[PDB]
């Protein structure tokens, strides 16, 4: 999907939907906040494989499935040598790097919820 | 003295009352769910 | 009879004894999380939250033998063996770590 151009004001019906996407610029956090929102969501597929050490490293495993880990958005992102909206549709990845904040604020996680002291996940954000 | 489950509990509780001993039935019985409790707990502080 | 009895004796500091060392060389099996506990890092690794798995895991085995020890045996000898052996091993655990 192409034409990178800024996001049209459509001024305003799915805007909230778009705020909830910002949890502009014209698709790529407007949709990937869906695949990545879709992949955490779908990634919940625990609830049944509880009451072990699940709990344990399983969860390091969630850590290396990350926002896929980021490179596979920042291959084809670091590879793209365009001038449509360079630098503005990394301002959806300065922007989508708020989105990485987001998923490092995606951080009630596991383990039930503790220890909550930490959580970070800015590895692929660096 | 051994069953996990209800029906020989529930069942040789009101056999032991049919001898008529049902006081030490009754003790036996918690104690049955005192040991059951008590090994309920061995299942995991992970955080308070 | 006092052969007899004292060689009883003998096989229970024998038991017993082993008993301690069971528990004691679980902890120090135990310590070994922190080998590897993957770099445990340098000067940060912010964060830092928690909390080093097969120490939960120390924990919860621990608990569990002290749950079935109380079960079984009396209870003098298992304050003891338990008592010494771990705060002992608990200590010189972190000494060696």
């Amino acid at each position: 999907d192409d034409d990178f151009m800024p996001l049209s004001i459509n001024d305003k019906t799915l805007y909230e939907k778009v705020l909830k996407i910002c949890w502009l610029y014209p698709m790529t956090c407007t949709l990937a906040k869906k695949t990545y929102s879709k992949i955490t969501a779908f990634l919940s597929i625990f609830y049944r494989h509880e009451l072990h050490t699940l709990n344990n490293i399983l969860v390091k495993t969630m850590d290396d499935i990350f926002n896929d880990i980021v490179n596979k958005k920042i291959r084809s992102k670091l590879e793209s040598t365009s001038r449509e909206e360079i630098a503005q549709i990394l301002v959806n990845l300065d922007y989508f790097i708020i989105a990485a904040k987001e998923f490092s604020n995606f951080m009630t996680r596991e383990n039930i919820l503790q220890n909550p002291d930490m959580e970070i996940r800015l590895s692929s954000i660096k | 003295l051994s069953s996990n489950e209800i029906v020989h509990l529930k069942s040789g509780t009101e056999n032991m009352i049919k001898l008529g001993l049902p006081e030490q039935a009754l003790d036996l019985f918690l104690q049955n769910r005192s040991n059951f409790i008590q090994d309920l707990i061995l299942q995991i502080v992970d955080n308070p | 009879k006092f052969d007899e009895t004292i060689d009883g004796f003998k096989t229970l500091k024998f038991k017993l004894i082993t008993i301690l060392r069971f528990n004691i060389r679980a902890l120090c099996i135990y310590d070994i999380g922190s080998f590897f506990q993957n770099t445990k890092i340098w000067n940060m690794d912010v964060g830092s939250i928690e909390l080093d798995q097969n120490i939960a895991s120390l924990i919860s085995e621990l608990r569990r033998t002290e749950s079935k020890l109380k079960q079984q045996l009396p209870e003098k000898e298992k304050n003891s063996i338990f008592i010494g052996l771990d705060i002992v091993n608990n200590y010189a655990l972190i000494k060696g770590a």
